């Protein structure tokens, strides 16, 4: 079977700049009928892939004229002119010349933007969760850049590291920032034995952390 | 159109419904072409790797394509899309022995903009679909990938809007859990 390769797993780019995603097949995809059977797809988090280019260089209907594919018989290049935050995602190349059809490994387009500090919000357990005996404290660290961030939880002044679940979003398609959610889950019995709950975010943008807290007795 | 989820037990089999190609994709991974079937003459074509795994048997009466997976392993847990180049919605197959559990859905209210959230806790299997005001609010929304903890998933979503418009202009978090055919529409209210 044909092996499709995309040397780069990711490629950065400045918004409004042009970029190119290269791909190669182990065999020529140029069929005698004159058609080069190669496809390009963009896949966004939680969405089925979507064709961008078909038959090596045909722009897909509904697809902006910013995207276009070129390339020899085994070396292909997808170019995006004046990239937009909306373009982040993973781009794949596919050959459908011979069975079985095969995909490249994907190249993740990453937008490079200006650094931004996170907006931190902390939320105590809802009355509904408490009725059920659980007590989750949630902290959202939103719209920051670059991706790396650290969160630290404190309860009545002491750092707490167990019972914490963290999750990050993929890059934002509207503003190219990242966001992270951190949840500290206690039982209601324990939650009711402490007063102070604190979320601390330490990000590149500053050596001083952004701290948000509440007092169960406030 | 294909179902959102299927929790098949290890070893069991599953019949998934939809030139009808089929693509496999393990969450967080790439895609693999499984094989193209043809309802016209029930002309099924398999990928060697799956030839022994799936069977693209169509149906003229239902006018729907199908693909069956026999004796599944956690290696079979994945998203299965059935494309025509019409991509289906895909079904998330979760090969696990655990049982279905509907999520608890809690409103996250505080205490020039304000941030509210929704915590979706204790469900299995994935996925869950979350929107705000039935999709009307999309601009300042962040939805965080679920994290598996003690055989149960937890997910959260935040939405940020102009502070003067909440609670004056209602905000409700909508969560659908396909596996359990349940949906919850939780209004965020001031504490």
């Amino acid at each position: 079977e044909i092996v499709m390769t995309q040397a780069a797993p990711s490629v950065p780019v400045t918004p409004g700049e042009s970029v190119s995603i290269s791909c190669r097949s182990s065999k020529s995809l140029l069929h005698s009928n004159g058609n080069t059977y190669l496809n390009w797809f963009l896949q966004r988090p939680g969405q089925s892939p979507q064709l961008l280019i078909y038959r090596m260089s045909n722009l897909a209907s509904g697809v902006p004229d910013r995207f276009s594919g070129s390339g020899s018989e085994t070396a292909f290049t997808l170019r995006t002119s004046r990239v937009e935050a909306e373009d982040v995602g993973v781009y794949y190349c596919m050959q459908h010349l011979e069975y079985p059809f095969t995909f490249g490994s994907g190249t993740k387009l990453e937008l490079k933007r200006a650094d931004a500090a996170p907006t931190v919000s902390i939320f105590p357990p809802s009355s509904e969760q408490l009725t059920s005996g659980g007590a989750s404290v949630v902290c959202f660290l939103n719209n920051f850049y670059p991706k790396d961030i650290n969160v630290k939880w404190k309860i009545d002044g002491s750092e707490r590291q167990n019972g914490v679940l963290n999750s990050w979003t993929d890059q934002d398609s509207k503003d190219s920032t990242y966001s992270m959610s951190s949840t500290l889950t206690l039982t209601k019995d324990e939650y009711e034995r402490h007063n102070s709950y604190t979320c601390e975010a330490t990000h590149k943008t500053s050596t001083s952390p952004i701290v948000k807290s509440f007092n169960r007795n406030e | 159109q294909q179902p959102g989820a299927e929790l098949v037990k290890p070893g069991a089999s599953v019949k998934l419904s939809c030139w009808i190609n089929w693509v496999k994709q393990r969450p967080g991974q790439g895609l693999e072409w499984i094989g193209n079937v043809y309802p016209g003459s029930s002309s099924t074509n398999y990928n060697e790797k799956f030839k022994n795994k799936a069977t693209l048997t169509v149906d003229t009466s239902s006018s729907t394509a199908y693909m069956q997976l026999s004796s599944l392993t956690s290696d079979d847990s994945a998203f299965y899309y059935c494309v025509r180049p019409y991509w289906g919605q895909g079904t998330l197959v979760t090969v696990s022995a655990a049982k279905t559990t509907a999520p608890s859905v809690y409103p996250l209210a505080p205490v020039s903009s304000v941030t509210l959230g929704c915590l979706v806790k204790g469900y299995f299997p994935e996925p869950v679909t979350l929107t705000w005001n039935s999709g009307s609010l999309s601009s300042g929304v962040h939805t965080f990938p679920a994290v598996l903890q003690s055989d149960l998933y937890t997910l959260s979503s935040s939405v940020t809007v102009t502070s003067s418009t909440w609670p004056s202009q209602s905000i409700t978090c909508n969560v659908a859990h396909p596996a359990s055919s349940t949906k919850v529409d939780k209004k965020i209210e001031p504490r």
